């Protein structure tokens, strides 16, 4: 080789260093009571009003949202058409004044809840996978993302688009996220097979929620007696764990018998505390006891029901939807 | 090691902590208009508390409602310590239970030197810089604050 | 002091709770069956009690080769009893 | 062909399963990487991952390299390496086994060394004696999660999974022992499709128990006794006597 | 009884020297005395 | 044939060996634990070489060259704590005297609780 | 490592070198699990230089100053009887413990003339040499029993060991020489064979 | 580096300019250090692969900073290498001819080779490439086991 | 010990009579080889435990050899068959 | 007693074991070495009968009853040439026992 | 101590190799015993490295490589060898293994060759067997399936079918050499055979396929003069066509053999 | 360990109190702890 060979061939590497590289390539529910006509191409996300569920707030498929009233005449009262992809989740602050909105456009709104006004908007470098907010304070919110962070923002704040703070110690994806009813601590699960309890406001977890055969879970929610918390993991089981101050896992509160894997299906709970229920990717919607986890009932309403929620006073009252699009009652 | 864990069987130790633990809370609240205390609070302390022999937490933690006028520290029966020194709004108080032996029965002595020992570590043991440790011998049984 | 009171010691007792919580290690041998089948609910832990009789019933026909009436008597009383149990989990 | 694309990764390092097995007793031994103090609750498990060949097979540096041996985890269905993998990511064939047939004697497709005598338990890499072509395949009804299937049913789905994965002589299936034996034509083909097809399930997508397979003991792949069987004992005398034959013109054509 | 019994023979030092020591370092095979005395022829 | 002297690595990757090396439940450290228990037999010497070099009261922070297992198994320290004689004495005197005046001087001396941690 | 190739996981190591049994043992995991002098000093030593490391550690976290680092240091040179046990699996250093006491009485009624009482003496140096000065003559030792610990752990215990005669022995080994000679001369002088 | 200690004297003038570079090579150290847990032994190595890589590097910055763009003082350089933010001996290779580009000192370390050869990654790529060819194969060295160098003669 | 040699025999013939009744129903159980006590214990009908063949001296043995071969096949067939 | 192959297997089994673990104890007892290959020779395993008195003369040569016994072991089993080799060899060690050669 | 033994197929053609000895490093596969280890690549740069498995004396005992265990003069392995032996001489030869590790450390001391090995450890006897061995070469539902079986129907070129029924098959052919011989005939397909039916089903991938199966030369098939006769089966198979049970694939196969014996 | 040893190793979460509690509602569970008769040494107290 000459020389100049040689130099042709060193920038022919991969790299700039020793290590450049020369390879080639480069109580009890029964029967349904009625049904609306929500999103029809599919309703990603449902909400009751949070102290009292007199409406039903929804969002799904068609880039939109919408809000219906549970009595006197079943009918939407108004639509939210600012959105340019399917939403993701949904969320009413703890003042009910207003609610968050997140979709997969990047796009963060809180939109007010009388009168449809867009309060702030954010745009975002990763796809939000949920959105929550303080029980202390309505102006406080939390975005998880894709990119392995969950951003922290207060409204009233303007400086770096009123980002607070950010969370790190999570290797991949988050799912899912919840306040304590408190709103002191709060709770985050990712798509890397841990969740993790977080001070408020503080970049170190508490707590590491970590076992040999761990699945991950994509959607996370609190019991109404509030000493505990629980999660539906993708082993078509859920989990229940505790949220007094040693944070260990209940032993016998598993709840299996639903077919849950590679679908973002929701878990609720009964507002007297002693029932809990899920949905199914062929339409089972499932119920169980929460007292001794034993089975109550499936009722094959008319596909995966990927939402469900429950009323906070109307006893043995549960709705449901998903790709159907219809939102149907018990 | 058998005779004296048939005395102290059944957890008697950390038995014995509670229970002063909760006669001197509920005391407290007898006088707590007279000292001008907003509120007693019991700690939820570590179980190993009661015999954690090298570090300690408080045991009642203690609001004012009004400022309190403070001494510097001094032992429960010296009579001379005057309140002008120091102010605080929060205080503490530290039971401390010991097992003495013929070189060490003197609990005013111990008292003394666990509290400057603990209240000035780098790393602060309680929830003010203001407090009071009560100390029982239960070999000798003696007490001293 | 023998095996047995060491094994039923609080120590042994409670890391014997704690596996049973954190990885759901239980030997069964240790624990008494339960006499009705039907309050059993999984059919994992159903086809271990299954188990446990399977071994009962291997260990006491060793011994039936009174003795023999009151071992017959017992031998097809945990027939009886293993029925129940493969009935319940395929019920 | 597999000879046409880089070999896809199956599994990604953080999606590998942990090391640490399920708990079968009160400690875990940091030597023996087993738990100690009491043993209950069986060992064997469904594997999380299968091989799928026309999928997962392509070229890795071992081909460049000049590599004889397969990859064990790219038969498992789990390997994390992908085209960087030393080891070669296709079912073996007969340009492989020529390369191999030297080495084949003494060692397994994946480089393993071969015993003297089996397992008690007819599981393991296989002697050095015997030079097996059969597999044993039992569990079927735990590979099943306990699904009532036919005969015919079954061994159906027995011929579609190992007929992926080598060159086969024969397929039976035994309803009384409820077991069947899978006979390769290459040595080297049930050595790769043993560790390919244990631990697995038989179910498909379609089943309704698909949603749970992940919960019983899956397939029992062994090495398989010989056949008793007159008809096989005749068939292997027969077929002994013609590698014999054959092997008397080498002998002879070299002295 | 049985289990108590005198020497018929004694065991052969042969069976001992059909296997290789085991590495075993003993206090009294430590060095000492390292040097033969010879005598004045 | 030829000679030339112990290569010095960065002190991270010594670090990084350490850290790895903490639970070692995958079948790759088995020949790591084998090394691990052989080196056992040498850590007497390990602990003398150690304490022997032990920072004196007048220096903060002792840095040492040392010998390590890349398996990590055993960190020797491999250096030798030479002392002009007069001059050791001296700091030790120094030491001495500031030591009296700060016992003399000093109204509360809190000494450490043993273990510390 | 070595505790759980044995299998004794029903022990625990604690990170400052203590060894305590998980549960109440039976007979046999006694018997099995009877570690002897070479581990314990090991493990002993081990602790001796996990105080000495802790408190450096102290120091440098900025929890102590460096007189009191002295003081900890001069302490625990003094009060290895205390703090570590070290004498029940090797008596002999009792010399070791004893010279540190005595070197402890010199350097305080040289240190705390015109002083008084109470702790801040750091000179630690003298106490510190006595340790090194042991751990010389320690290494061959504790080499020879670690290493011989591990052999058996490895290559196993030799099949031959030859019992010595010891005075326990000496009545039964004198009445099986007797018994064989008695029955060699027998044998030989009898004409029948 | 070398933590700062009374022990060592202030930075020289000019520092406070290389500090940006020096302190995210420092946190790219940090971040190599930690245990990331892998569970197989080829991504283990490659991961003390990276440290080796970044010692190098800053040593690379450092080397071509003083003798090349002379863009640093003898006494810059000097408190670097006391506190030894650069490799002393391995910038004393880099100053030898046929050493310009070499990626680590264990690489030549004939002494503890097998064969009592160098490091494979020492030889030029045309001369493995053509043994190869000669051979009538591709060639099967990627990275070596020391350091994942892939190549350090300095025609290369 | 011989209370011991008793009970041993007892299960021994339990074992041995339960493999008959399977049999007789059809259900062919093999007989269970004992545990063994160690990890280099022998089994020793798997081998002539310590072969030691007679030293060949000079007549030749073949012919009665092939006979002996033919009077432990004949027995083994015999015993298969007849018990 | 017996009834099928298997079950002489085990019966085999456990005699050999009783015969072998005696033998290992006290190789000595040259009668129990004797009835041993006696046992052999009733399950007509004419290699482990002459296996047991070969090692049995290898435990003892001179004892004339254990040369005697294998001798009429081979000839009674019509195995003459083996037994013609057995008495030259007994002969060949032993050649002042005037009752190998008469035999 | 002796030398390794290692066959030149094992060390390759490289003017040199280089060994790594390592004493007592490695117990034989054979005897359990320790032994010194040998291993070498063929070349440096050889990604296979290649060591001693048995020991020296275990190999001489067996006349055998200690790297691939082939015969050391022969270059075949061990049942092979002492099979071929065995039909030279009437007596037959085995090499006899142990298989208590006690026996396995006993037989490999006694210094005495076994099975085949002393009749291929020197040359007159091994060259006296080749010799010889060249005068060797010179030397009840079935009344139901059988309307689901294609029977009544033929082998045809106007009828579109991409599946096909096979019968007369000889117990002797593996699957593989149907696959292949149809492979061939396609210039290159999922087979079902029951062996114990004497009868298989053949699919192909699309009409085509099956197309110009059907034209090539009911219709026969050749394995080795095995004849195999075909019909085309419009009617789909499966694993059920051939039986159930075991006896029901038996009685099929002899209800096909009377069959093609009136066919014939 | 030897057989008078002094101290146990309770897990750092360990209440006794708790454990204790737990202990109970299992002990009511096990078969040993619930059997009829103790086994016990003894010499006969006369001749029978
Ligand atoms: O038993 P000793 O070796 O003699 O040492 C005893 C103490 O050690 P400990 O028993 O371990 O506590 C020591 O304190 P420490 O070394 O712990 O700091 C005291 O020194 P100082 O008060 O600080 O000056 C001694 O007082 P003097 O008598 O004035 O030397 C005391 O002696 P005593 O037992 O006769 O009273
Ligand atoms: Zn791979
Ligand atoms: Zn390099
Ligand atoms: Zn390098
Ligand atoms: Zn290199
Ligand atoms: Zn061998
Ligand atoms: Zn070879």
């Amino acid at each position: 080789f000459t020389k100049s060979e040689l130099k042709r061939r060193r920038k022919t590497r991969k790299g700039d260093g020793p290590w450049g590289s020369w390879s080639s390539s480069d109580y009890l529910p029964k029967k349904v009571i009625r049904n609306y006509p929500g999103h029809p191409e599919g309703t990603t996300a449902l909400k009751f009003l949070p102290k009292t569920g007199h409406l039903i707030l929804s969002g799904g498929n068609d880039h939109t949202i919408k809000i219906w009233d549970f009595y006197h005449d079943y009918e939407c009262l108004r639509d939210f058409q600012g959105h340019n992809k399917p939403i993701k989740a949904l969320r009413f602050t703890e003042d009910c004044q207003s609610f968050l909105s997140s979709s997969f456009d990047r796009s963060v709104k809180i939109w007010d809840t009388e009168t449809g006004k867009v309060k702030t908007r954010l745009h975002l470098n990763s796809t939000p996978a949920d959105v929550e907010s303080r029980p202390t304070n309505p102006h406080e919110f939390i975005v998880g993302l894709s990119n392995s962070k969950i951003l922290h923002y207060d409204d009233r704040v303007s400086e770096n688009q009123g980002l607070v703070q950010t969370y790190d110690h999570h290797l991949s994806s988050i799912l899912a996220l919840k306040y304590f009813p408190d709103g002191s601590k709060f709770i985050s699960s990712s798509e890397d097979k841990t969740v993790r309890i977080w001070e408020n406001q503080i970049n170190v977890p508490i707590k590491q929620i970590s076992d040999t055969a761990q699945h991950s879970m994509p959607f996370l929610n609190v019991h109404p007696s509030q000493n505990y918390f629980c999660a539906q993991s993708m082993d078509n089981r859920i989990y229940s764990f505790s949220l007094k101050p040693k944070y260990k896992r209940h032993p016998k509160k598993i709840f299996k018998g639903h077919s849950s894997a590679g679908y973002g299906i929701s878990l609720a709970f009964s507002g007297d505390g002693r029932y809990i229920c899920s949905g199914d990717s062929k339409s089972r919607l499932f119920t169980w006891d929460w007292n001794t986890s034993r089975l109550l009932n499936n009722i094959k309403i008319p596909k995966p029901i990927t939402q469900v929620d429950w009323h906070p006073q109307e006893t043995s009252k549960v709705i449901c939807s998903g790709a159907a699009g219809k939102i149907y009652v018990c | 090691k058998i005779s004296l864990i048939q005395i102290f069987r059944a957890h008697l130790w950390q038995k014995i902590h509670e229970s002063i633990v909760f006669d001197i809370c509920q005391i407290l609240d007898g006088e707590l208009d007279v000292l001008q205390i907003e509120s007693v609070t019991k700690e939820t302390v570590h179980p190993r508390k009661s015999y954690k022999m090298n570090s300690s937490a408080a045991d009642i933690t203690m609001e004012s409602v009004h400022e309190w006028e403070v001494s510097k520290p001094s032992l429960l029966h010296e009579t001379n310590d005057s309140f002008k020194g120091l102010i605080t709004n929060k205080m503490w108080f530290d039971v401390q239970l010991r097992y003495g032996d013929y070189d060490s029965h003197d609990i005013s002595r111990y008292v003394r030197a666990k509290f400057l020992d603990y209240t000035t570590d780098n790393v602060s043991m309680y929830p003010s810089p203001t407090g009071v440790m009560i100390g029982i011998d239960l070999a000798y049984n003696m007490y001293d604050a | 002091s023998r095996n047995v009171d060491k094994a039923n010691s609080v120590l042994v007792r409670f890391q014997e709770q704690q596996a049973e919580s954190a990885g759901g290690y239980k030997d069964y041998s240790r624990y008494q069956r339960p006499r009705n089948v039907s309050k059993v609910k999984s059919i994992k832990e159903a086809n271990e009690w299954k188990r446990q009789v399977s071994k009962e019933i291997k260990q006491k026909s060793t011994r039936i080769y009174m003795q023999i009436a009151e071992l017959n008597d017992e031998l097809n009383n945990l027939f009886k009893e293993w029925k129940r149990w493969q009935w319940h989990i395929d019920h | 062909s597999w000879r046409d694309k880089s070999a896809k990764v199956q599994v990604k390092e953080s999606e590998l399963p942990s090391s640490i097995p399920a708990q079968t007793g009160l400690t875990f031994n940091i030597w023996y990487n087993k738990w100690s103090q009491g043993f209950a609750g069986n060992t064997r498990f469904v594997s999380p991952f299968a091989l799928q060949p026309q999928l997962h097979s392509g070229k890795t540096r071992g081909d460049n390299d000049g590599q004889l041996f397969f990859c064990l985890f790219f038969a498992k269905g789990m390997c994390c390496l992908g085209p960087k993998c030393e080891y070669l990511h296709h079912i073996p064939d007969e340009e492989d086994i020529g390369k191999l047939a030297l080495r084949t004697e003494v060692l397994d497709c994946f480089g393993r060394e071969k015993f003297a005598d089996y397992r008690e338990d007819m599981g393991g890499i296989g002697s050095f004696r015997k030079k097996n072509k059969t597999l044993y395949v039992g569990g079927i009804d735990g590979a099943l999660n306990s699904k009532h299937l036919k005969p015919a049913q079954i061994e159906s789905r027995i011929r579609f999974v190992f007929s992926r994965l080598g060159d086969i002589d024969r397929i039976r299936y035994v309803e009384s022992k409820n077991c069947g034996f899978v006979k390769f034509k290459y040595q080297a083909n049930a050595e790769f499709a043993k560790e390919a097809m244990s631990n697995q399930t038989l179910l498909l997508p379609s089943d309704k128990e698909w949603d749970d397979r992940r919960e019983g003991t899956g397939l029992l792949v062994k090495w398989a006794n010989e056949d008793p069987d007159p008809a096989a004992q005749k068939r292997l005398q027969e077929e002994l006597k013609l590698e014999s034959l054959n092997m008397m013109v080498h002998l002879i054509n070299n002295n | 009884t049985t289990s108590h019994r005198p020497q018929l023979e004694a065991r052969s030092g042969a069976k001992a020297a059909a296997y290789t020591p085991t590495g075993i370092e003993h206090a009294r095979l430590l060095p000492g005395h390292t040097t033969l005395k010879y005598r004045k022829f | 044939n030829l000679y030339t002297p112990k290569a010095e690595m960065p002190p991270e990757h010594l670090r990084k060996i350490i850290n790895t090396h903490s639970d070692m439940a995958s079948k790759m450290y088995n020949t790591d634990k084998k090394a691990f228990l052989g080196a056992l037999k040498y850590l007497p010497h390990a602990i003398l070489k150690l304490l022997e070099n032990m920072p004196h009261p007048w220096e903060q922070a002792k840095e040492v060259k040392v010998l390590y297992h890349t398996s990590g198994a055993i960190t020797f320290v491999n250096e030798t704590p030479r002392v002009i004689e007069p001059v050791y004495t001296a700091q030790w005197s120094a030491t001495w005297i500031a030591m009296r005046r700060e016992k003399r001087d000093r109204t509360h001396f809190k000494r450490m609780r043993f273990p510390p941690f | 490592l070595l505790i759980h190739r044995k299998g004794l996981t029903y022990l625990h190591l604690d990170y400052n070198f203590n060894l305590k049994p998980t549960k109440t043992l039976t007979t046999k995991e006694r018997k099995k699990s009877r570690l002897g002098n070479s581990f314990h000093l090991m493990r002993e030593l081990l602790k001796m230089m996990k105080l000495i490391v802790d408190t450096h550690v102290q120091f440098r976290l900025g929890n102590v100053d460096a007189f009191q680092l002295a003081d900890g240091i001069h302490y625990i040179l003094n009060h290895i009887g205390q703090l570590t046990g070290i004498y029940r699996y090797k008596y002999k250093v009792m010399h070791q413990i004893r010279a540190c006491k005595d070197l402890k009485h010199i350097i305080y009624y040289k240190f705390n003339k015109n002083l008084g009482k109470g702790p801040g003496c750091g000179f630690w140096q003298p106490a510190w040499r006595v340790w090194l000065n042991f751990l010389r003559g320690t290494i061959p030792l504790l080499e020879r029993y670690i290493g011989n610990l591990i052999t058996r752990q490895f290559e196993g215990r030799s099949n031959e060991i030859v019992k010595t005669t010891t005075k326990q022995r000496l009545d039964a080994y004198y009445d099986l020489e007797l018994r064989n000679s008695v029955m060699d001369d027998i044998l030989e002088m009898m004409p029948e064979s | 580096p070398r933590i700062k200690t009374r022990r060592s004297k202030p930075a020289p003038d000019g520092f406070e300019k290389i500090k940006p570079t020096l302190t995210d090579f420092e946190i790219q150290l940090r971040d190599a250090q930690k245990d990331k847990s892998s569970k197989l032994a080829a991504k283990s190595n490659e991961q003390l692969w990276e440290i080796m890589q970044l010692h190098h590097q800053r040593s690379r910055y450092i080397y071509t900073l003083y003798y090349k763009r002379k863009a640093i003082s003898k006494d810059l350089y000097d408190w670097l290498i006391k506190e030894k933010y650069a490799d002393k001996l391995l910038i004393a290779k880099w100053r030898k001819t046929g050493y310009e580009k070499l990626c680590c000192l264990r690489c030549i370390q004939k002494n503890e080779t097998n064969n009592g050869s160098t490091c494979i990654c020492r030889v030029p790529r045309a001369q493995l490439e053509e043994e190869a060819r000669k051979k009538g194969t591709q060639v099967s060295f990627h990275q070596c086991v020391h350091c994942g160098c892939r190549g350090c003669a300095s025609t290369d | 010990k011989i209370r011991e040699r008793m009970l041993e025999e007892s299960k021994r013939i339990a074992e041995l009579q339960k493999r008959r009744e399977l049999k007789q129903a059809g259900i062919n159980v093999a007989i269970k080889k004992p545990k063994k006590k160690y990890g280099t214990d022998i089994d020793y009908n798997e081998d002539i435990v310590y072969e030691q063949a007679p030293m060949p001296g000079i007549y030749d043995t073949s012919t009665e050899d092939r006979q002996i071969k033919k009077k432990f096949e004949q027995f083994e067939r015999k015993v298969n068959r007849k018990g | 007693d017996i009834l099928d192959l298997e079950e002489l297997r085990e019966y085999q089994r456990r005699k050999r074991t009783e015969y072998e673990g005696y033998l290992k104890r006290n190789r000595l007892d040259m009668g129990q070495w004797i009835r041993y290959a006696q046992f052999e020779i009733e399950q007509h395993d004419m290699r482990r009968a002459r296996s047991i008195f070969e090692r049995a003369l290898l435990v003892d040569s001179s004892f004339i009853p254990l040369w005697i016994r294998y001798i009429d072991a081979e000839l009674k089993v019509k195995c003459i040439n083996h037994a013609r080799n057995l008495m030259n060899r007994a002969i060949s060690t032993l050649p002042r026992v005037d009752k190998l050669w008469y035999k | 101590e002796p030398p390794p033994n290692i066959c030149e197929q094992c060390l390759g053609d490289e003017a040199n190799i280089r060994m790594t000895k390592i004493p007592q490093g490695s117990e034989c596969k054979i005897c359990t015993l320790p032994f010194t280890l040998y291993h070498f690549k063929t070349s440096k740069r050889s990604n296979n490295i290649i060591k001693t498995l048995i020991c020296v004396r275990c190999a001489t005992q067996r006349n055998i490589c200690q790297c691939c265990m082939l015969d050391s003069r022969w270059h075949i392995p061990i049942q092979l060898r002492d099979h071929l032996i065995s039909l030279v001489n009437e007596e037959n030869v085995m090499t006899e293994e142990a298989k208590n590790d006690m026996m396995k450390r006993f037989l490999s001391l006694k210094n005495v060759k076994l099975g085949g090995a002393q009749i291929t450890s020197d040359p007159s006897e091994a060259d006296n067997i080749v010799d010889k061995l060249k005068n060797i070469l010179l030397r009840v539902d079935i009344s139901h399936i059988l309307k689901k079986l294609p029977l009544n129907e033929s082998f045809l070129k106007n009828p579109s079918t991409k599946s096909f029924f096979l019968y007369n098959i000889d117990a002797s052919i593996p699957e593989w050499k149907i696959t292949d011989t149809v492979s061939q005939l396609l210039g290159i397909l999922s087979l079902i055979v029951n062996h114990k039916a004497k009868c298989g089903g053949l699919r192909f991938q699309s009409s085509e396929l099956g197309e110009r199966f059907v034209s090539k030369i009911r219709g026969v098939l050749l394995i080795d003069r095995f004849r195999i006769f075909i019909i085309p089966w419009s009617s789909g198979f499966s694993a059920a066509s051939f039986g159930t049970n075991t006896a029901e694939n038996i009685k099929l196969s002899l209800s096909l053999n009377k069959l093609i014996q009136l066919e014939l | 360990s030897e057989r008078k040893a002094i101290n146990k190793y309770y897990p750092p979460d360990y209440n006794p109190l708790e454990a204790e509690k737990l202990s109970r509602k299992m002990a009511k569970k096990l078969k040993t702890m619930n059997k009829s008769h103790a086994s016990i040494r003894l010499m006969t107290p006369f001749s029978m």
